[PDB]
């Protein structure tokens, strides 16, 4: 099915997934489609931070849901 | 100090 | 050619705060700003808690103004989202750790063009360099101008090479 | 022939190509492998950015190279 | 006596961590500990689900672990009496925005005691120094120290002080 990504930066990434993915397999698929890596990467969905061991079935995630997305770009 | 940061 | 470059701000912690203030500004260095720089992060983030919700900050909206306020904590993303719309420019982290750039103010149609460089602990700010005397460096750059992006993402491969 | 491109999300690509393909032809191809609409992207060889009737002959690009793309997203 | 002396660690939101690391390992600045140290907390807290419950937690059980393994949330009391056990010491924080020690561990007859300075957000290990620079900073003491918590306290003393 599909999901949307909403970035800080701006643009919204348009995902192709199944309810069974895990979440470390969304980031996965950010880092093949944005060149993200996944370490960099925190995804909140419904108030929450995804963890990657579960899955999208598991947050509740479906059809045409709007993840969010925020970079690990702390410096200083 | 190492890394290091100071103000 | 004019040559894309690096100018060494202080690693003071508000090395975000400086840089952007130093391209925006048109290549001012001023580390006092940084405090106010905060200081208006913080009047942002208070300001749409719906947005800025405990989920994204990792703590209160409250807790994240009153931290982001110190003068040792490091700005990040929320703060160069910000940074972006209040300078109403786009502003590109080019990050010299996987060689890559973020792009803030991606799709708002700004029509400038900032950069910084990130190696994943500091911010540098970025200028355009003329080899005439009468020119001074350049650090705003046009929405159109992909040619810099592109010397930014090269000199982020250099700079990588450097590091190591 | 075959080649290289670079995005500024960190990734390098290859390409299948001849010196006749034209770069809008070459801005459709990477529809087809990464789907990105035409408008919205600028390719870069040389420090120059090319326009869409010319082609890859007289842009000078053949072999063991290296290219930019660049999103002008809207 | 003479102040402690506060060693400065990262305001990075892991500060609790890096303190405690700190100063039960001896003087040992390492702010990579921190995922190790909140993954140890996530085991205890649901180690013990009856004991560790939503009514001390905030949140729920599972809720919590989630929320302590992030890189970007607080610790805080829960945290320090967890590892106040594990480590098997006083850890005794000197509050220099409320001006007084929170003793972790207290009533459990440790035999050694650490020390923090907290300011309501960040967290520094404190240490005793000793003239001869070859002689490594004393950052354990005996529980039945008063000395060292009058050296504390005087830091917030003193910090009250300079508020006036
Ligand atoms: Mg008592």
């Amino acid at each position: 099915m599909q999901i949307f990504v909403k970035t800080l930066t701006g643009k919204t990434i348009t995902l192709e997934v199944e309810p069974s993915d895990t979440i470390e397999n969304v980031k996965a698929k950010i880092q093949d489609k944005e060149g993200i890596p996944p370490d960099q990467q925190r995804l909140i969905f419904a108030g929450k931070q995804l963890e990657d061991g579960r899955t999208l079935s598991d947050y509740n995630i479906q059809k045409e849901s709007t993840l969010h997305l925020v970079l690990r770009l702390r410096g200083g | 100090t190492l890394t290091g940061k100071t103000i | 050619g004019p040559v894309l470059t690096r100018t060494v701000v202080p690693a003071d912690n508000s090395a975000l705060f400086t840089s952007v203030y130093y391209v925006v500004e048109g290549g001012v260095l001023n580390p006092a700003c940084a405090p106010e720089m905060r200081r208006l992060i913080a009047q942002i983030v208070a300001s749409d808690p719906d947005f800025y919700s405990e989920a994204i900050l990792g703590k209160t909206n409250q807790e994240y103004c009153d931290w982001i306020k110190r003068d040792d904590t490091w700005g990040g993303a929320i703060e160069i989202s910000i940074l972006s719309k209040f300078y109403q420019c786009e502003i590109c982290v080019v990050d010299t750790q996987t060689v890559r750039i973020d792009r803030f103010g991606e799709d708002a149609g700004y029509t400038k063009r900032v950069l910084l460089i990130y190696d994943g602990i500091h911010y540098d700010p970025l200028q355009r360099n003329f080899p005439d005397p009468d020119t001074p460096p350049l650090t705003i750059f046009s929405s159109n101008d992909d040619i810099v992006l592109v010397q930014a993402l090269e000199l982020a491969d250099e700079a990588r090479r450097r590091r190591q």
